[PDB]
């Protein structure tokens, strides 16, 4: 259960900083 | 007169640099807990040498001068 | 516990109550990529 | 040609990102050992052999309940060097006799005189008086009087503070149901310096930013200040009016005012550490002699003072006999003090 | 190799401050799992 | 039955990630609004749909 | 164009620091409104979230306050999923709840991040109906009068749950703990708004001393038609002159007022989880303080009793009673330091009590099992512990993993109120000091005590 | 005319020329706070033994029935009366009120309604004056501390008889029963208290040793250097730049503050919220949720415990637990 639960808190914590990311690679409007 | 941190840490040379020691020294320090020479280099109790089997005594040192000799008898009372 | 139907997503339900903390985290980097002007 | 000493001095004073100067050679290395020592002792090292203690994060221990702990009460004062007659050049039995304490508290010591002197040298080189050093003097009255004197007046370095987090929680429990401090009019004295420089502190901070003057257009005002400028940035003629209307008295003068600031938690610290001296001795304020005459012939007679002498009762009691285990302290249940059902 | 700016302080900032979170988390991970449990 | 539950939910599960990324990157970008906006609505919908199948589902495993 | 500073979203344009920066919203309707929406959002998500995470780890033979549950214990209070004495019957309605809040924060959060960034940024240009200025008196109290219509209306589902879709757990309830039906609420005022004039001090409680479901039902029938009213009031009305100079008038002002409004709520949260065990039934929330005291001694009463004591006449070491004495107006109740909680009541022990207090011939002749097990339950599990969650007292060795959710509900509210009572303090005095134009600072040209006489 | 009379009034109470401000808040500040303080001297001095635990054993706090100004004190209201309000006129004589402790609970009740309108006085002048508003906001962190001790912790503990004791040593027994009670020495709120008061005294002294550091020679070597500020100069009576330049190096340029207003900022800031948290550390273990637990958190291979610092305390906090109240208690467990 522990390797499942550690790799969705990856997935889960890495997507906030990959939209900050993604936009500023855009040029977005941050 | 000195580079400001901020240029060093956004560089790309200094992780290059740091990419590899960092985790080395990390590395480094974790084995020196897993390889267990922690305990032997500071004289720290691994967990089944606090007490021998029967006696549930502290080994606490009572004697200034001959207190090194003390802990030696205390220690080959474990195994 | 879940129904047993939903017994494969435990892990996710285990880490999903902290999300709202990252939201606060979030806004941190967000004000760190606009220099916090 | 200069000479050495000049070349050296030059080179020393050189306006660098961490400056060193003269007292650096002291300071840096003593200051660094101490730090070390304290975390490579709270990291890897026992207390096993002198208080029947684990300390250390490789023990199990937390950061609230790591320690570098004091030498066993068998080492007496011992400076406890490594080459000592004790530990004879042996580092692991050396920290195992807690060595790594005596190193700890004199490299914090020479190190505390290495840092005032760096406030004298960095004053007379920028050309400021040395305030900030005098005022340094507290810390350093307090370190002394609590690390060195007071264990130096007792059996051994065993009844030093232990560094560590929870080891000083039970200094401070010790102190009370020993030496009843709280009943000591130096460490009163010393409370109202504490808690009146926070006072002072929290209030002079406040007035200042409620007193502004409006320098900008910014809802944040942070940036309406300059360095250089010749002005005021607040009103203390405003902060007169309102606290001598709010509290009855007010300052008038700046100058009194920051002097002040430093005189209450430098004064307070100072007397703190001399109730400490008389402690070193077990020279307390234990009691107030007319109460115990009292209260022994008029069993109806009770006061806050000796309901707080019964708590003490209680810690010496409970806690001697693990907490000073070379006196091999067997105390029977049927001894022990103690109220009704608890 | 040197120039300062090429990797974004904000990311440089983000990056570490998740290490700090992982470590800190073993470690509290620790207070409930071998020595120092209780257990 | 129990896998294709298990399916839909597990679209539900993978839908929501993809929305939660591109939304607010679409939301925020300048170009490509007009294709990301047909897009946003095909999500919404295919994740109101896959709501309701998971709970009709839910009936048939539970 | 490509200027860091070219958005309206920095210190230049809108005169507040990034530390500040939602303040930069204050006459953005639009973006603020996304603010507010995705705010709910996080709301219901935690409540979703929180939900399915407490159901998944729970134990249904345990005590939910065995199992650190706040949630679970909320929808049990309202009767779902439990059934005599507390006992959990199905789980499926605390999945129910869990899964709608989740899948409904979906739909808040998609609004909210839609108006914050992608919608428009004021909306006064685009509707009369939904921009606002906050100065404007009667567009903010139509505003007002919405959403207490909405509040009213959401203390009728309480009734309606009550009354007609299944009722309430009834810690009180005849012959134990059990759902019931609420048929004959409590509608007459003077026992309603008598609870509001009772004095909050000891043995009064104020509106915390409610104690059965028909009060609490009849007294959310009175909020609900009072909402609903004032609501429609308030989108007929505009403020009288009396209340134009009275207060301030500005989106901090109202800011201000709903802090003070909310830190008193959560005062009054904290000392209803603390205390009340009818709206927090001891069986899902675990005793209280007054109550795991009166618990002990009533255990020891019980085991001493047996072994032959006669516990009316048994003087302790004081004088007073060991077990039992007399409260200062003369109600017979528990020895030992609980005679300070003797205002306690709950089911297990009132079957003990008559007019004059504790009844000896009661004690001696009709104590049952259960309250001995109720009792010893309630002595074992006093909101007592560690914030590591030990449990007892703070000598105890490490063994049991307990903190009651009174304490946890009582503390977090009790932080959480304060720090409001200090957001009020600060927003109050800011909305103040910018409505008069000193925000700033002191203006040096004029500065107001330099145009005063001296003090002396 | 009643409105003209009236508008009179309200323009003195209000008046910026009082040479104490009045207000509105002091309207009831005042009365409060003097019925607290001429309640409380008279009580100090002259009050007769009072059963602070409802155990029928009076406490002697008073000045005249043999203390001095170290050990007295006004003794809580009886455990009897647990949290019932106790005026004097509930009770059958004033001897009645005394030895339940009556006039304990008047002073605090009238000196906490003194003290929370003492600040929102604060509020009130700086509106008055034209300053900012948040002095009330510092002083709030007092204000909450003496509301944890007074009010929150005997209502989570279910009486006044367990608030604070008004007098030194009864300040200290309040201390010592607590860190029995609830380790508060092992909570972080307490902690976070602590290096809000050490880092307060701290940074007064350096603030005030680095102003006085700088100070611009304005006067000769005889009179004292505070007389070369005169109150209310437009100018800054020292240098700045030179304080900035001395802490700089002391540790490093950019450790140190240049900005004046940042610098306040942050004096005010750092003793306030460790205060605030000291004070939510009273009212959260009012409610027991406790410090930090690690007795017998270290084992070894066997299964015995290896003490820790923490194991110490604890034996210290037994101590004080089996002392504490030894007649008050009959069965096992101190629930309260
Ligand atoms: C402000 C300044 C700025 C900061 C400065 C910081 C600099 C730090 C460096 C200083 C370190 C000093 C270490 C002192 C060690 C010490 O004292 O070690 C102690 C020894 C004495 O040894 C002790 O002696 C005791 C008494 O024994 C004697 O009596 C016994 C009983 O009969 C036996 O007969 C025994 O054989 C006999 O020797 C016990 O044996 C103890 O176990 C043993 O530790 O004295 C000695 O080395 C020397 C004693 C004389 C010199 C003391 C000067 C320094 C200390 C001043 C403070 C005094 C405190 C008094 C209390 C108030
Ligand atoms: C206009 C706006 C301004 C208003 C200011 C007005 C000034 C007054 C302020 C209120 C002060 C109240 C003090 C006493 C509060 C109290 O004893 O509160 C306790 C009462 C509950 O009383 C208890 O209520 C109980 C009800 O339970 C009974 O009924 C239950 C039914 O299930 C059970 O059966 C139970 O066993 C049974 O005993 C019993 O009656 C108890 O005897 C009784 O003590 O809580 C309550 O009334 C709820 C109210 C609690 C308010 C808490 C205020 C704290 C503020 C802190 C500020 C922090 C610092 C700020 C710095 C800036
Ligand atoms: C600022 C530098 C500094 C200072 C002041 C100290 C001070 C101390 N150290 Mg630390 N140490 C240091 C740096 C320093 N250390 C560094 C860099 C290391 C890492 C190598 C260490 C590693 C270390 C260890 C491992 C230990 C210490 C210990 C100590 C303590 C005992 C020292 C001692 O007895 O020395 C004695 C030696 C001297 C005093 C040298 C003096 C030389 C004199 C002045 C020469 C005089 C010549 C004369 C004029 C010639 C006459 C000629 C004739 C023919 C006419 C003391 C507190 C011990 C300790 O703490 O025990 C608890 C200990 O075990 N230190
Ligand atoms: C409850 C938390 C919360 C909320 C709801 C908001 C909301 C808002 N803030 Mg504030 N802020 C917050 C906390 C919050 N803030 C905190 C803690 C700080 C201190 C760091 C600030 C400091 C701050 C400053 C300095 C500013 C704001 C501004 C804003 C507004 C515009 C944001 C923008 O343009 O970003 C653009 C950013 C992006 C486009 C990156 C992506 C952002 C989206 C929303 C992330 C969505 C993630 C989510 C998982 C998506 C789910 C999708 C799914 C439902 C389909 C917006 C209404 C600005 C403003 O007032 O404008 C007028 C502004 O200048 N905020
Ligand atoms: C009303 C708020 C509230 C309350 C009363 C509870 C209560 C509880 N939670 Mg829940 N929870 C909450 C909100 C709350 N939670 C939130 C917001 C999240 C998302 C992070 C969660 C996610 C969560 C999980 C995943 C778990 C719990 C669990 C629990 C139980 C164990 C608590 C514990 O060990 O804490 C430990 C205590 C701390 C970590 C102390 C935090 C101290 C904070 C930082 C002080 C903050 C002060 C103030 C807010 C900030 C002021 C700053 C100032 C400058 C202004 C307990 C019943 C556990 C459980 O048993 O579930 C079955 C569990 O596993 N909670
Ligand atoms: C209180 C919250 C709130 C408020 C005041 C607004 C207000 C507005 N919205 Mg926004 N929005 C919200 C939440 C809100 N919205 C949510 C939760 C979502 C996600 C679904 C959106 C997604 C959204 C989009 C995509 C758009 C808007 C638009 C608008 C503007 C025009 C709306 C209109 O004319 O509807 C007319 C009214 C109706 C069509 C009937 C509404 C009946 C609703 C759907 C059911 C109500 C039932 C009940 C009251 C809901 C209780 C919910 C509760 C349990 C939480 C207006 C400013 C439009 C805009 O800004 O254009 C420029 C626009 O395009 N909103
Ligand atoms: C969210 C709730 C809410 C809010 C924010 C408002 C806000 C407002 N109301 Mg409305 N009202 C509401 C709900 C609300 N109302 C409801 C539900 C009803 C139906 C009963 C009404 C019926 C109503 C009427 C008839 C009037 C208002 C009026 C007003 C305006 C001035 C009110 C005022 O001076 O308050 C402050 C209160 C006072 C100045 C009175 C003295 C307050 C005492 C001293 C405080 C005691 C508090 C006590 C300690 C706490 C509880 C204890 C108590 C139970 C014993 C203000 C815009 C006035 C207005 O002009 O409307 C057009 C007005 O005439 N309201
Ligand atoms: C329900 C659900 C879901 C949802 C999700 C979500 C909603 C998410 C979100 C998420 C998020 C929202 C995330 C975020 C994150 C964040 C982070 C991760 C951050 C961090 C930060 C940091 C680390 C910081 C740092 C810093 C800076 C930046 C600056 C200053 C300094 C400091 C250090 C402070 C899903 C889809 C799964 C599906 C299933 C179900
Ligand atoms: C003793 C001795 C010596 C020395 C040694 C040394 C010098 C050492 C050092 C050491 C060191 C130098 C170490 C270090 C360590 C560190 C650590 C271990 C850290 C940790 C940290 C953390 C964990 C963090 C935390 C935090 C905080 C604090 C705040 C913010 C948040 C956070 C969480 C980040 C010699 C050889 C001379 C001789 C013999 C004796
Ligand atoms: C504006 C802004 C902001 C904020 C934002 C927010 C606050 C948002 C929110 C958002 C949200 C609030 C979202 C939510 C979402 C949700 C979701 C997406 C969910 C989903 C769900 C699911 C998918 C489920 C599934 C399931 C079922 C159905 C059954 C059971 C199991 C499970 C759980 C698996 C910030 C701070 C960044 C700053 C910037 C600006
Ligand atoms: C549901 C329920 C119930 C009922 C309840 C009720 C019916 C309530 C009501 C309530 C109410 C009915 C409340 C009210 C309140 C009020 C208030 C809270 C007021 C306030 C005021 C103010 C805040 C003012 C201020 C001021 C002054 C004083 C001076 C001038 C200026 C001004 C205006 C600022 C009962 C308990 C039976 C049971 C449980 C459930
Ligand atoms: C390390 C202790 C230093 C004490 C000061 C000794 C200075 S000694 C001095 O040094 C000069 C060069 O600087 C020489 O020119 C001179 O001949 C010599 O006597
Ligand atoms: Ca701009
Ligand atoms: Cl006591
Ligand atoms: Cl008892
Ligand atoms: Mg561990």
């Amino acid at each position: 259960e522990v390797i499942a639960q550690l790799t969705m808190i990856a997935m889960i914590g890495i997507a906030g900083p990959m939209i900050i990311f993604l936009l500023a690679v855009r040029r977005g409007n941050l | 007169g000195e580079r400001p941190f901020s240029d060093i840490i956004t560089s790309v040379r200094y992780w290059v640099i740091h990419s590899i020691t960092i985790p080395a020294l990390f590395i480094a320090g974790w084995l020196f807990v897993s390889t267990g020479l922690a305990y032997d280099v500071f004289g720290t109790p691994r967990p089944d040498s606090y007490y021998a089997q029967e006696q549930r005594s502290i080994p606490l040192v009572t004697d200034r001068f001959e207190a090194k000799q003390q802990v030696e008898t205390f220690l080959e009372q474990l195994k | 516990k879940l129904p047993e139907a939903y017994a494969i997503f435990d892990p996710l339900v285990d880490v999903l109550p902290v999300i709202p903390v990252l939201f606060l985290a979030l806004a941190f980097v967000w004000q760190a990529a606009v220099g916090f002007r | 040609e200069r000479g050495w000493f000049d070349i050296l001095d030059d080179w020393l004073k050189r306006d660098r990102f961490v400056f060193v100067g003269w007292s650096g050679i002291l300071l840096f290395p003593c200051a660094y050992l101490a730090l070390g020592g304290w975390l490579t002792g709270t990291t890897f090292v026992t207390s096993w052999y002198t208080h029947g203690l684990a300390s250390s994060y490789l023990e199990g221990c937390n950061f609230l309940t790591v320690a570098v702990s004091t030498p066993a009460n068998s080492m007496g004062h011992s400076l406890l060097l490594l080459w000592g007659p004790e530990a004879q050049g042996d580092f692991t039995r050396w920290c195992q006799l807690g060595g790594l304490w005596t190193f700890i508290a004199l490299h914090g010591a020479f190190g505390l005189i290495g840092f005032m002197l760096r406030q004298f040298e960095i004053a007379r080189l920028v050309g400021v008086r040395p305030y900030n050093a005098i005022a340094f003097s507290a810390p350093i009255a307090v370190f002394v009087s609590v690390f060195l004197i007071y264990p130096l007046g007792q059996s051994s370095w065993f009844f030093a503070p232990s560094f560590g987090v929870a080891a000083i929680f039970r200094f401070l429990l010790f102190f009370q149901g020993f030496h009843n401090w709280t009943l000591n009019p130096f460490h009163m004295m010393g409370v109202a310096g504490v808690l009146g420089g926070a006072l002072l502190c929290a209030i002079h901070g406040a007035t200042v930013e409620n007193t502004l003057f409006q320098d900008g257009e910014g809802a944040s005002t942070f940036r309406a200040f300059n360095p250089t400028q010749a002005e005021e940035t607040y009103s203390m003629v405003t902060a007169n009016r309102f606290w001598s209307q709010i509290f009855g008295i007010a300052f008038s003068n700046k100058r009194w005012l920051h002097f002040f600031m430093l005189f209450v938690p430098v004064t307070g610290l100072w007397m703190s550490a001399i109730g400490v001296v008389g402690l070193a001795l077990n020279l307390r304020s234990y009691d107030f002699i007319s109460q115990e005459i009292r209260a022994a012939e008029d069993p109806e007679f009770e006061t806050f003072y000796t309901k707080n002498l019964l708590l003490n009762e209680g810690i010496r009691a409970w806690m001697a006999p693990q907490d000073q285990p070379h006196e091999n302290f067997v105390f029977p249940e049927e001894v022990l003090p103690r109220g009704n059902a608890l | 190799m040197s120039e300062g700016g090429r990797i974004p302080l904000w990311i440089v900032a983000t990056v570490a401050g998740m290490g700090v979170i992982v470590i800190v988390g073993l470690f509290f991970y620790g207070a409930y799992a071998g020595l120092g449990s209780s257990l | 039955m129990t896998i294709l539950f298990q399916l839909a939910l597990a679209a539900l599960v993978i839908l929501s990630f993809v929305m939660v990324i591109g939304v607010p990157v679409a939301y925020a970008s300048p170009q490509d609004w007009d294709r990301s906006k047909q897009l946003i609505f095909l999500g919404s919908g295919l994740w109101i749909a896959l709501v309701l199948v998971v709970g009709v589902l839910n009936f048939f495993v539970v | 164009s490509n200027s860091i500073f070219a958005t309206n979203r920095d210190q230049e344009s809108s005169g507040f620091a990034w530390w500040a920066g939602n303040a930069r919203l204050i006459n953005l309707s639009g973006k603020l409104l996304g603010a507010h929406v995705a705010h709910a959002g996080l709301i219901v998500f935690w409540a979703g979230a929180m939900t399915l995470f407490e159901l998944a780890h729970f134990i249904p033979e345990k005590p939910m306050y065995e199992q650190g549950l706040i949630l679970i214990p909320h929808i049990a209070t309202l009767g779902w999923g439990v059934g005599p004495g507390g006992e959990v019957v199905d789980t499926f309605p605390f999945f129910v709840v869990g899964v709608v809040h989740l899948i409904s924060s979906a739909v808040l959060g998609f609004g909210g991040v839609y108006h914050a960034i992608r919608g428009p940024e004021t909306l006064e240009e685009y509707s009369s109906f939904f921009g606002y200025d906050w100065k404007d008196k009667n567009k903010m109290t139509t505003i007002l009068g919405f959403h207490l219509i909405v509040l009213g209306i959401g203390a009728l589902l309480l009734v309606a749950k009550a009354m007609f879709f299944g009722g309430l757990y009834d810690t009180w309830a005849p012959g134990g703990g059990d759902v019931r039906v609420i048929t004959n609420p409590t509608l007459d005022p003077r026992v309603i708004f008598g609870y509001l004039l009772k004095s909050p001090f000891g043995g009064e409680g104020w509106i915390v001393s409610v104690n059965n479901l028909e009060d609490v039902v009849g007294g959310h029938i009175w909020i609900g038609l009072i909402c609903i009213a004032g609501g429609i009031w308030h989108i007929l009305t505009t403020p009288f002159g009396w209340a134009r100079r009275a207060f301030i008038w500005s989106g901090e002002a109202y800011l201000s007022y709903s802090l003070g409004a909310l830190s008193m709520m959560g005062f009054i949260a904290t000392c209803f989880v603390w205390f009340n065990n009818t709206v927090y039934p001891s069986e899902f929330y675990g005793p209280t303080g007054p109550e795991a005291s009166q618990a002990q001694a009533m255990t020891f009463l019980i085991r001493d009793q047996k072994l032959g004591a006669n516990v009316g006449s048994a003087q302790g070491p004081t004088g007073l009673g060991k077990y039992l004495m007399r409260s200062p107006t003369g109600e017979i109740i528990f020895g030992g330091e609980t005679m300070r909680f003797w205002d306690f009541r709950g089911p297990w022990l009132e079957p003990l009590r008559g007019p004059n207090g504790l009844d000896l011939n009661k004690i001696k002749n009709d104590i049952q099992p259960w309250q001995e097990r109720r009792a010893a339950e309630y002595m074992t599990h006093a909101p007592l512990g560690s914030l590591n969650s030990v449990g007892g007292v703070a000598t105890e060795i490490n063994s049991v993993n307990f903190v009651s959710p009174r304490s946890w509900l009582a503390t977090s509210h009790f932080v959480l109120a304060f720090f409001f009572l200090v957001g009020h303090l600060w927003h109050a005095g800011r909305a103040r000091a910018a409505a008069a134009g000193f925000e700033k600072g002191i203006d040096r040209e004029s500065e107001p005590v330099l145009s005063m006489p001296s003090l002396d | 005319q009643t409105a003209n009379l009236w508008e009179r009034f309200c323009d003195w109470i209000t008046s910026t020329e009082n040479r104490l401000y009045i207000g509105w808040f002091g309207v009831i500040m005042i009365p409060t706070l003097l019925a607290a303080t001429i309640c409380f001297v008279i009580a100090f001095i002259a009050a007769p033994p009072v059963d602070i635990d409802g155990i029928r054993e009076p406490v002697s706090g008073s000045l005249l029935y043999g203390n001095n100004i170290i050990t007295a004190a006004v003794v809580p209201s009886s455990n009897a009366i647990g949290l019932h309000l106790y005026p004097i006129w509930d009770a059958a004589s004033l001897d009645e009120w005394l030895y339940n402790g009556g006039p304990y609970q008047l002073i605090i009740f009238h000196f906490l309604i003194g003290i929370f309108c003492y600040m929102g006085r604060e509020w009130e002048l700086s509106y008055r004056l034209g300053m900012r508003p948040w002095i009330p906001v510092a002083f709030s962190a007092p204000v909450a501390a003496a509301t944890a001790v007074l009010l929150i912790y005997p209502i989570g503990q279910g009486s006044f008889s367990d608030g604070l004791m008004l007098g030194i040593s009864g300040t200290f027994n309040f201390m010592i029963v607590f860190q029995a009670e609830h380790n508060i020495l092992m909570h972080p709120f307490h902690m976070l208290g602590v290096a809000g008061v050490f880092g307060g005294a701290l940074f007064a002294a350096m603030h005030g040793s680095l102003v006085t550091s700088s100070l611009i020679r304005e006067t000769t070597e005889t009179e004292s250097t505070n007389y070369g500020y005169k109150f209310g100069q437009e100018e800054e009576t020292y240098n700045i730049v030179a304080a900035h330049g001395y802490f700089g190096r002391l540790i490093f340029q950019y450790a140190s503050f240049n900005n004046s207003r940042s610098l306040h900022f942050f004096l005010a800031a750092w003793p306030v919220v460790g205060i605030w948290f000291a004070a939510l550390g009273i009212s959260t273990m009012a409610f027991n949720l406790n410090g930090f637990n690690f007795n017998h958190s270290v084992v070894d291979a066997q299964g015995n415990v290896i003490n820790t610092w923490a194991d110490i305390i604890n034996r210290a906090n037994i101590g004080i637990e089996v002392m504490h109240e030894r007649n008050a208690h009959n069965f096992p467990l101190d629930l309260a």
